[PDB]
């Protein structure tokens, strides 16, 4: 546990998790990408709604 | 301790028996002699070679 | 960045790279792993001006690749890798340019026609992950095999002093391993010429690709694999 370090007393928001991908990584296999997920079949242009 | 039964631990490995000279020559990638029945019967010294 | 019917040949026994990293004399072991079959169609491009060639399209790469090359005049100097060749993924490279050995993982933006002169591979290096630079780095055959498993990107390679491919047989022995952590799905050699003016080009490198299968091997009284067999 680090909760004396990694945390600050009105929220730290440097550390993050990838949400919503297309499919589940390999072994020891990165992706730094961030390109807009589309949820629907609607197409999408780079705009979030 | 040549020519002696001894129980020896070559990098980790243990085993017991009596170590003598080879006139074999490995690959600067190699450290076992793995006979065929997965046993080892060759080992590089780790210090001189 | 500037812009600028294949041929099939046999691949008769090659490609077999040393499994394991333990010695062996004198035994005959069978092993399974990911091979280049016997016999197969290999594809092959060339870079001869008798006809202004320069053929150099992107393939892409399975599971894993062979590699070869006869040349004179040090006309290839390595590759790409990736899965969409631009900024939006993750991408290798490997090349020498004309004294060093330059690996890299980046978010390169490639240009449709790199090349360099005998630099104009990328326009672009944002998020570097990795990077392996070093000191100042028909005769010939330069046989390579590339391969990507759980994250590590493995590398064998073998030379061979010596228009087809000669028909022995070499082991190749493993020289590196790297770990990249991508996802990989195709690649693109760099060659160098010497726009609309380039010419004295000869390369003639072939290709071929892997699968998995069991091999029988043949290990001499000095530890060298001099024959193989495909079950
Ligand atoms: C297991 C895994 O993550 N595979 C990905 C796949 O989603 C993607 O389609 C491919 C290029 O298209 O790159 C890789
Ligand atoms: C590994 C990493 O930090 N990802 C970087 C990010 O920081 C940066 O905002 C983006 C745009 O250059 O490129 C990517
Ligand atoms: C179809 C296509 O994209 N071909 C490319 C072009 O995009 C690029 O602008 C040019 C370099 O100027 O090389 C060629
Ligand atoms: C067919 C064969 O086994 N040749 C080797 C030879 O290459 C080596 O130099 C010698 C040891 O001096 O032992 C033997």
């Amino acid at each position: 546990n680090s909760n004396n370090l990694d945390s600050k007393v009105g929220g730290n928001y440097n550390y993050l998790y990838r949400l919503f991908r297309k499919s589940n990584l390999k072994p020891f296999e990165r992706d730094i990408s961030t390109e807009i997920y589309q949820a629907g079949s609607t197409p999408c242009n780079g705009v979030e709604g | 301790v040549k020519n002696k039964c001894v129980n020896f631990n070559f990098n980790g490995l243990t085993g017991t028996g009596v170590l003598t000279e080879s006139n074999k020559k490995f690959l600067p990638f190699q450290q076992f002699g793995r006979d065929i029945a997965d046993t080892t019967d060759a080992v590089r010294d780790p210090q001189t070679l | 960045c500037v812009n600028l019917p294949p041929a099939y040949t046999n691949s008769f026994t090659r490609g077999v790279y040393y499994p394991d990293k333990v010695f062996r004399s004198s035994v005959l072991h069978s092993t399974q792993d990911l091979f280049l079959p016997f016999f197969s169609n290999v594809t092959w491009f060339h870079a001869i001006h008798v006809t202004k060639r320069f053929d150099n399209p992107v393939l892409p790469f399975n599971d894993g690749v062979y590699f070869a090359s006869t040349e004179k005049s040090n006309i290839i100097r390595g590759w790409i890798f990736g899965t969409t060749l631009d900024s939006k993924t993750q991408s290798l490279l490997i090349v020498n340019n004309a004294t060093n050995v330059v690996i890299k993982v980046c978010e390169f933006q490639f240009c449709n026609d790199p090349f360099l002169g005998v630099f104009r591979v990328y326009s672009s290096a944002n998020n570097c992950t990795f990077e392996y630079v070093s000191q100042p780095f028909f005769k010939n055959l330069r046989e390579f095999v590339f391969k990507n498993i759980d994250g590590y990107f493995k590398i064998y390679s073998k030379h061979t002093p010596i228009r087809d491919l000669p028909q022995g047989f070499s082991a190749l022995e493993p020289l590196v391993d790297l770990p990249i952590g991508i996802n990989i799905t195709r690649f693109q050699t760099l060659l160098a010429l010497h726009s609309s003016g380039w010419t004295a080009g000869a390369a003639a490198y072939y290709v071929g690709y892997l699968q998995p299968r069991t091999f029988l091997l043949k290990y001499n009284e000095n530890g060298t694999i001099t024959d193989a067999v495909d079950c």
